């Protein structure tokens, strides 16, 4: 069910949020690496030099989109978490709109444009929150 | 009040660019089975979309100009160790080519010339048959003749144990990718799809070269469709998917003993030898009535984006290089270039077969590229193949009273694949996501 | 040891998990400290191609793996951890022996072999308890 | 403000760990991505092998030692944190300056040189108390 | 009730195939492709109480070792200069030496090279191995070189050493060597006693048909091992617990010709021998053989019945690369005539020395592939070896009449490779694992 | 009281080395290997009380360029023609111009082809520079090209420009690169004034033996920089703070002759001469070059002496590329005689004579001979010195002379390079603080 209920709502994601964590990695790269070692291939990717270095290519980036991923989650203090809450209050600007109108009204797909803009400004709130959070968690390990 | 939620995992996407992988399914030494050594899935998925609609836009797809980069690098790379003909090129006694009981061979002439061997030291006389569109005269009053290569790059001789015979190869993303594949069945490019699927890997789409007809394609699920960057303006090519397609036989019936002279140390050249048998010349014969209801639909059906009574005209290519000009195309290893002078010329207003004169040509400038021309190499017996007219490539002429001529025209490859590569788009997942909450952080 | 009482008994040999997952970048870090202090040494084998190829190729597949297992961990709410505790039962499908029986008088390898067909059950498993772990705490956030 | 700290004392560098985080991985790299993607970089300088392979291992060993970083992080316990505490006691043997000066007067760079000959020691002892914290916990759970 | 409990940084591991590194410690390419430097304390760890199968004819690190060394073949010999334009119709003539000596299998070749100009060509004159030319047609004295019907020829770089050195073999990350020290172990089944290893403990890259040189001793006494003992289609490696002393040599003592094939491109061959020519020779101790190889006999009884009667023949047919035992001196490659040995009757179970004429060749088709021909340079002065046999390539006969014939073998250098790399092999770590408790997380 | 704390993201470094990324804003090569962007760079980040140690003499930057330098060299040659059959016999004579007036240089060489056709040679004529060609055996009317004895020469591609551009090198992540801002810095030591950039500025990959074309002018003042003024092995380079202008000329207006090699393969050499015959060379004002040359001399006394004497004289001895002030000019290849220029002493309209040749061994390499193809139209460029290559031999006690050696090709580099370091960031750091973790 990859992608699967992506036109659902965003509401009830629920186990979506499973499955598309488990499918943007290695853990899929595995599966392809398997297959293009079984034939013995090795030779043309050295002979077709070319392939080779695009494929590597293919791979070292979506290593690095995923170490994207974490690094973002880490510094938020969202290590190791699918859901997870912080403190910084939603802002009007944003466009606001009462969740009886968009929670179970609207899906994802529909409404990553509708903030566009502000996630520079969100990423900004959350690492100056764990940042603050954590020096206070420091200051009051007496 | 509301407050900051991350989600990661979330499924979204956005359109992206990436290098892509090629699969195909276990099979003497094609060359596509190598290079898409990945094999593919026994049991393909697919996943259907509910209520999910995306913007596609067939001419602006990525896919297509990896297609082009990529089957490029594969005929170099297959090139690039075989054999090389450099040291041909020398003054050549030519004289008229004659099958059993010395009776004319129109298009070949049966050409000797020295030639080195082994030693460097030791040079021999050689004899082997060439076509004309093969050969340039040195003298036009004399016989001495020069391969047409011989003023813009030296050419390598496909390697004769390479087949290049097309298998279906499936078109597989990365991960973090996915591909987007509409199912709409009457959907035109370049706007909205409603019925969309995600997959891992494309259908499989056999790598067929072809200048003016589209040969062993997909074929539309409705009527025929018309697809176009711009229908109004004329300058664009404009691409017919049948819905049921046109089985054509093709044909070189002179049965040809081939010959091979050792050039080098290890370096084999093979030809055309003599020739028996009655004489025969290459030809695609196409039953005349499915062509003519297949363009009688077609014409209906450009009637949707043309006028009712607007007159459709069809003629054929004006003019330019034998490549575009004419219907190119690969049978079991030779190269045919036919005239299809007798498909596209009638007018349209509110037991027969019929056959096209086809020449054979070896030295290929394939791409349109200058120079780095291939040698196909000759192919002992009598071929015969078939293949199956799926879709048409038309350009157009207006600025006439109410009238509108087609011709066939194209040549650029790229719509080729586009035939089979309108349904995909490649999507980057963004699986980092924020949303608002009632909830709220502790400690 | 580095695989010391691999053979022996799981009791003993769970003590000493660090040094397995140390290795599996210091290793790395290691050779390339020994590359590094041999510029020659990477000038030939960049123009030996080939090797350069299948080496990248070797590193960004241990990268893989290593990315593999860590986003496994986070999955299943184990993230920074060698050790951890779920709430997934365990099955008698599989499996009937009790604690005594395993943690001392068999080895980890013969475990592996034991439960080699059942392990994956186990990884679906633990990811649809982490999941309503994780929507259970959203909704407790009040 | 990458390393806009580095000459400020101890302490000073704190509210911009965040801004140091960053730029290690995924900071310089994905613009270094667009910037090489947007003129087809290495796409057409495949041709020059020597220059990919060389950018591919330089990508690659970002990528490596991050990895190595974070997982010296997680052995010790408390990763995903720009702060965190041990429950090792400092040995005043190292450097003996048991003063305020360890957050005045002295800059981070003066610091690391002066005890740049512990860091294995130091390692080590973290090592060991994160391994007696597991086991103590799995215990106290069971 | 009992809970699951996942660990990370687990001991157990798999079976796998991977990629590995050589790291080893005048242009020695040995030393420049596997300059990794090695441990100096490399630290074998014992693993208590674990046992793992090998299985040495199934050990993917032989394929590994081949592909390595063919490669490092070729890419030393890559820049190096081409032969092309010496393939040349050759006067030849019987060579002589002081006092017009006639030389036994030398030729006094003369031909006509391109000097630096192209426009120009100079006569030159050679000595060269008769084994290395054939006579070009008939029995003129008009010659060429036998590979200039197969392929161009790369001389060996004349400043490039091939000597063979220790090369460690070492794992990636994720990745560690199983080393087993059963000193009785066959090469299949398990092993009991078994070590951690980061890197193999050393093996010199020889190459050799026959007989098994430089190599590694058995711990224990002499093992033979084969796949399937009684399917004789199996070649049997012979592991010796005791090495053989033997000394060859080229004794003639010759000089080197410079001649210039093109603007950097010199081509080097024998100008002269001074005199008093002798044959090049193998040489190896009577009694040490006769012991050696009755012990082996007594092990070919143990396997096949004591009151079996055993007997030695040479090589039943082919080439010189599998008659002869064959191998490189210096770069230098000598051709033995193993008649003189294996020619031997047992049932139940000489102060001199065996001596083995030596043919001497330049041209090499190394791993006898087709093509990409190597020619070895010339070495000025006199040529000597100093070798330790430790082991056999023996076939078996289907004679049966209770008496089992033995012939010896080769034709396959993955053996050579493999008789060194028995007790190693290649195992992937696993740190993921579950387990049971009697606890479960608090939530 | 005091507990072991772990950070993670610590602003502190360490030396390095690693490959720097290369980057640039018929064709040009530089932007086409770095084809990328330095656009959005436009901010540095100052460092408050830092100071590093840099050391211009251990720049691993500088080797970087060298062999980047080269290997894009070797990549834009290896497709382009080769001319293994030129190396031919050549039947050669005095050219001429206007009234049959010979040229000083310029042998007029015949010789034989072969075509398209392999069975069919034909006689050309073609003119060449006479150091690109060697006599045969001392016979009259019999000559080859250089290079028949040391390896095949490749045609640079006339299509390809070799005209340098701005490069920025710029840091991979997690590595930085400081940069120096003492503006009296002398290449080696500490410095408390350094910025922290991801690319350097833009630096003109230039090539040249004892002059500093179009550089950076140094900083406020003239500085001499050495890995040890004393010694006499090492090079001694001088960043002057204004630049001095020359302009260089080849004035000899030519028609360029296309000669066929091969299928798709094409010569180019220099055909008829159209107008008179005039000589290459270089104008320099010689006032300032003697202003210039006063104020490296004072500079010069503060390391020697105030009451030292010191002179300049011309380059012993060695090949062209050692003594001749050697680069290059709207595509051609210049090397100049500037024994008019170092011929001077100190108590307290200059024309340049030039040679050129179109076989060019660059970096003195065995083989690999480049040959540059020639120019129709009359070439005239203008170029700013920056600096120079001084050579120290001793001698005598208050007896100082310096000669215009060509040095290493990398001190052509060194010298624009002398500000930067590469530095890899160390984000973990421990410390102690009152502070232990709970339970
Ligand atoms: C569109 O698809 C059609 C199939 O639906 C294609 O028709 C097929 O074309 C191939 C290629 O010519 C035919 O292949 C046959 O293969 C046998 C096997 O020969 C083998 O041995 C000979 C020994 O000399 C060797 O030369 C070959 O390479 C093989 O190793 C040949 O003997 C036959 O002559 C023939 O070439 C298929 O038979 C044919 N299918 C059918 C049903 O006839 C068609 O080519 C496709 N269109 C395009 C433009 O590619
Ligand atoms: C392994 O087999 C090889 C031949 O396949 C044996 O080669 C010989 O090894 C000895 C080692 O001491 C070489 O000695 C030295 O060779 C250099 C070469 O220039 C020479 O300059 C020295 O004066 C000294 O002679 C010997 O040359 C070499 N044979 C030849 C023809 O070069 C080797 O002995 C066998 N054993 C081992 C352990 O490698
Ligand atoms: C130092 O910098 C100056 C100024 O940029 C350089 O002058 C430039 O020299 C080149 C080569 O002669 C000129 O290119 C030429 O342009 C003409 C006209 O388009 C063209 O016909 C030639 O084929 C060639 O491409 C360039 O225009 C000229 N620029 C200016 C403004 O003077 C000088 O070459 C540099 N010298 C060094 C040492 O790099
Ligand atoms: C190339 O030439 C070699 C040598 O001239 C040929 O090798 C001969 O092969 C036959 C096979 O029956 C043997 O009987 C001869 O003894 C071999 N050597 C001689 C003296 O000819 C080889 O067959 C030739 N092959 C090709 C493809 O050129
Ligand atoms: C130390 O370095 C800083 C830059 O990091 C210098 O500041 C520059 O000063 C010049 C003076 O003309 C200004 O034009 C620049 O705009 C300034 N840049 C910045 C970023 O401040 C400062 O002058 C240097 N001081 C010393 C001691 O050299
Ligand atoms: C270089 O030499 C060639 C060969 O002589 C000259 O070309 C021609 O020479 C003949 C006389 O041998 C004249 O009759 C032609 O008119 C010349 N044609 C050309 C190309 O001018 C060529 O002129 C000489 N060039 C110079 C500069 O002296
Ligand atoms: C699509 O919309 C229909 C509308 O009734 C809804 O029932 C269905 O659940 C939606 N699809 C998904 C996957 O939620
Ligand atoms: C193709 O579409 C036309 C539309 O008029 C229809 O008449 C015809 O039956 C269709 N053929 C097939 C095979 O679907
Ligand atoms: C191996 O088994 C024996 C059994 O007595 C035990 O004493 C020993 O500790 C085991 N080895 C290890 C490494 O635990
Ligand atoms: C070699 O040259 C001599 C020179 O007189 C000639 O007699 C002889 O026939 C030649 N032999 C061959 C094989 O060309
Ligand atoms: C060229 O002219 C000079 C004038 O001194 C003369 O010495 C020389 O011999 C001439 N050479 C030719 C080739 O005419
Ligand atoms: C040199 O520069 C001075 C500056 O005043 C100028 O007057 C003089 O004419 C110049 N001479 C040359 C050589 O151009």
């Amino acid at each position: 069910g990859f992608l699967g209920a992506a036109g659902s709502t965003m509401g009830a994601a629920s186990m979506t949020l499973t499955v598309q964590a488990r499918n943007l990695l290695s853990g899929i790269v595995q599966q392809q690496s398997n297959l293009l070692r079984a034939p013995e291939c090795q030779q043309h990717l050295l002979k077709d030099t070319h392939w080779g270095i695009k494929q590597l290519q293919a791979r070292v980036l979506a290593v690095e989109h995923y170490l994207r991923d974490q690094q973002l989650l880490g510094i938020w203090g969202c290590s190791g978490k699918l859901i997870c809450c912080t403190n910084v209050p939603w802002n009007s600007s944003w466009s606001n709109r009462n969740l009886s109108e968009i929670w179970d009204n609207m899906t994802w797909l529909q409404w990553d444009k509708e903030i566009s803009n502000y996630t520079q400004i969100i990423y900004g709130l959350l690492e100056e929150s764990q940042n603050q959070q954590e020096k206070n968690e420091q200051d009051l390990l007496a | 009040n509301l407050w900051v939620t991350v989600y990661y995992g979330v499924p979204v996407w956005k359109d992206a660019e990436t290098t892509l992988f090629c699969a195909s399914d276990a099979k003497k030494r094609n060359v596509w089975a190598t290079h898409c050594c990945v094999p593919t899935d026994p049991n393909p998925q697919e996943i259907h979309l509910e209520n999910v609609t995306e913007e596609f836009n067939m001419w602006k797809n990525n896919m297509v100009e990896q297609m082009h980069e990529d089957i490029i690098s594969l005929w170099d790379q297959s090139l690039k160790p075989c054999v090389k003909l450099t040291p041909l090129c020398v003054t050549l006694n030519c004289t008229n080519a004659t099958a059993s009981n010395s009776s004319i061979i129109e298009g070949m002439k049966n050409c000797s010339f020295n030639i080195t061997t082994e030693l460097r030291d030791k040079r021999e006389k050689k004899n082997a048959l060439f076509y004309k569109l093969d050969i340039v005269q040195l003298d036009g009053n004399s016989s001495q003749y020069r391969l047409i290569n011989c003023n813009t790059s030296a050419i390598t001789q496909a390697c004769p144990k390479v087949s290049f015979e097309p298998i279906p190869i499936h078109y597989c993303a990365p991960a973090g990718f996915a591909i987007l594949k509409c199912n709409n069945k009457t959907f035109t490019g370049t706007g909205p799809c409603n019925n969309v699927s995600t997959v891992q890997c494309t259908h499989g789409i056999k790598p067929v070269v072809s200048t003016q007809l589209l040969l062993n394609g997909s074929l539309a699920e409705g009527e025929i469709i018309i697809r176009s960057e711009n229908i109004t303006n004329n300058v664009k090519t404009i691409l017919v998917h049948l819905n049921e397609s046109v089985k054509i036989e093709c044909t070189r019936p002179n049965n040809k003993t081939v010959t091979s002279i050792r050039i080098g140390p290890g370096q084999w050249f093979y030809a055309y030898g003599q020739v028996i048998g009655d004489i025969r010349e290459a030809y695609c014969n196409i039953n005349e009535s499915t062509w003519n209801e297949t363009l009688g639909k077609v014409v209906k059906q450009l009637r949707k984006h043309f006028g009712n009574n607007t007159i459709i005209r069809f003629q054929p290519s004006s003019g330019g290089d034998l490549e575009v000009t004419t219907h190119s195309f690969n049978c079991g290893g030779e190269f045919f270039y036919c005239n299809t002078s007798g498909l596209f010329n009638s007018t349209w207003i509110s037991n027969d077969s019929i056959t096209l004169p086809c020449r054979i040509k070896q030295i290929i400038n394939m791409w349109q590229r200058v120079g780095q021309a291939m040698y196909a190499p000759p192919i002992q017996g009598v071929i015969r193949c078939v293949s199956n007219i799926t879709g048409l490539i038309l350009t157009r002429d207006g600025g006439k009273n109410n009238t509108e001529t087609f011709r066939p025209g194209g040549g650029d490859m790229r719509d080729n694949w586009r035939s089979e590569l309108y349904k995909y788009k490649v999507v980057k997942i963004e699986p980092l996501g924020v949303a608002p909450t009632r909830c709220k952080r502790r400690v």
